């Protein structure tokens, strides 16, 4: 214990790589090399244990349903068990995100080099469970028709894949002056409103909120877009700069509901399942 | 305790020509080390910390490399006033220690 | 910028107690640590040991354990070692070293000469 011994600094000392909030004054780990080092500060108070906790446990609890939900009892409640694969690249995703936040939170402060790669990590994870998130919920909206599901998934993968390559570049390119990485990041986001309106067109309206609970499930498209604005608005910590150091900074309330609006998704989706069950077609 | 070991005990070079400086420390230091230079009868000012780390306002032509027990200070393009003593830490375990210095002549 | 000012020269008879004075400017006293470290004359340099100005805590290389003793002014911003029962192998010159975080040293006082003669 007399080993890796350090101190919190403030944010005038820290080195440029360290240095993303101006809003966080103080409470920060000073770079430390070391993994030993930067996997014991879970244990400790600086101003990424936050973060760091809220997808730890975001991750446990995921890979218990993932795992729980994938051992089904009930196999014969599952109808044809092909349904299970849908049901797993969402969890893959959700598991996978939440996995490399929390471990480039905790590498954060490590080095500038050791800090880049987990960083291209945490933005292709945000990617994984964004297409994660696409193919359960596809498959069951458009459960009777097949060849509209099909189309709306390659779109997703192309433009999944291209923002996980995009974001790495380990292969090749940047970084650079191009802000292209935010076309394919728009691709996402943009890619979902053709589906979902397709959905509602198809099914009606009427049926599609209720039944469809789209526009139930419409609070996860505001949740990831309050994340989302929240996080670049760095609110509260704007306000009160100082005061937000530690707790409810807005990477945290942002890591606190990427959990809600994955499993609000869940929650959602699963209830599409049972409107499957029901109607065959029409 | 963790012993450095520091090579050579002295060395000279010419302007512009590159020196390298080896620490060796007895247990693994975990990339807990800073390298420093002491004009005589000044104090020490640090050159590279966390082992391949430079110190804000210290010229580029010092750099540092390696890990675990080996650590070494790189000095491209010589100069004047780089003569003096240079010394390695580790501040990964207490008690911290320093190597027993590198004594360095400009000709 | 930040700077670390020591106490001025002083010699001594054996068995003699000093103090040495560390004046820091520049920076938030109590964010950083302070480290002493000794340099005996032609040799290498040694750590004394550490105290947190914020917790009031310090550790001692087990070389030093009795020799020194580490005392702070927050209102001065101004940390002190005390050095008792001065002998021969105490003459060194003292420095007072702030860490970042970790235990590296950007910033270092001119240092104290302590001379210790039986004369
Ligand atoms: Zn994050």
């Amino acid at each position: 214990g007399s080993e890796g011994r350090w101190r919190v600094i403030p944010y005038d000392v820290l080195p440029d790589w360290l240095k993303d909030n101006d809003y966080l004054l103080h409470g920060h780990r000073p770079p430390m090399p070391s993994f030993r080092a930067c996997f014991k500060s879970i244990f400790r108070i600086h101003t990424e244990t936050g973060n760091i906790w809220t997808h730890l446990l975001g991750f446990v609890l995921f890979l218990f349903l993932g795992i729980l939900t994938m051992l089904r009892p009930n196999m014969y409640f599952m109808a044809p068990l092909q349904e299970k694969v849908v049901f797993g690249m969402f969890f893959l995703g959700a598991v996978l995100c939440l996995s490399f936040s929390w471990l480039f939170h905790t590498v954060y402060c490590h080095s500038e080099k050791v800090s880049r790669t987990f960083s291209k990590l945490d933005y292709s994870g945000i990617a994984l469970l964004i297409m994660g998130s696409f193919v359960p919920w596809l498959y069951y909206s458009f459960y009777c028709s097949p060849q509209p599901r099909l189309i709306y998934l390659s779109i997703v993968c192309v433009l999944g894949i291209s923002a996980i390559i995009v974001a790495q570049w380990d292969r090749f390119a940047t970084p650079k002056h191009r802000q292209t990485r935010a076309g394919v990041f728009l691709g996402l986001g943009l890619s979902g409103v053709v589906p979902t309106m397709h959905f509602t067109i198809a099914e009606g309206f009427v049926k599609a909120t209720t039944v469809g609970q789209m526009g139930w499930f419409f609070l996860m498209a505001v949740m990831y877009i309050t994340g989302a604005g929240l996080y670049a608005a760095r609110i509260p910590e704007r306000f009160f700069p100082g005061k937000f150091d530690i707790w409810f900074q807005s990477h945290q309330i942002f890591h606190v509901l990427v959990v809600a609006a994955a499993f609000v998704h869940f929650y959602g989706v699963s209830n599409l399942q049972e409107f499957r069950y029901g109607l065959e077609g029409g | 305790d963790i012993q450095m070991t520091q090579s050579p005990a002295s060395l000279s070079a010419s302007v512009g020509e590159t020196v390298t400086i080896t620490c060796r420390a007895s247990g693994n230091i975990h990339n807990f080390l800073a390298w420093y230079q002491q004009k005589q009868g000044k104090s020490p000012q640090v050159l590279v910390y966390n082992a391949k780390t430079l110190a804000d306002g210290v010229p580029s032509r010092f750099s540092g490399s390696g890990s675990g027990t080996q650590y070494s200070l790189k000095i491209n393009s010589l100069q004047p006033e780089d003569f003096g003593s240079y010394y390695c830490q580790q501040f990964w375990s207490t008690p911290y220690t320093f190597g027993g210095g590198t004594k360095l002549e400009i000709n | 910028e930040v700077l670390l000012q020591q106490s001025g020269p002083e010699l001594v008879k054996p068995g003699a107690s000093v103090r040495i004075t560390c004046k820091a400017s520049g920076y938030t006293f109590t964010d950083f640590n302070m480290d002493w470290v000794k340099q005996s004359p032609g040799k290498s340099l040694e750590w004394i040991g550490d105290f947190n100005p914020n917790s009031g805590g310090s550790i001692y290389n087990q070389k030093f354990k009795d020799k020194a003793t580490f005392t702070v002014d927050k209102s001065s911003s101004t940390a002190y070692m005390e050095l008792r029962s001065l002998t021969f192998e105490d003459t060194a010159v003292y420095y007072c070293a702030r860490e970042t975080g970790t235990a590296w040293f950007a910033y270092w006082g001119q240092g104290t000469l302590v001379t210790v003669s039986a004369a």
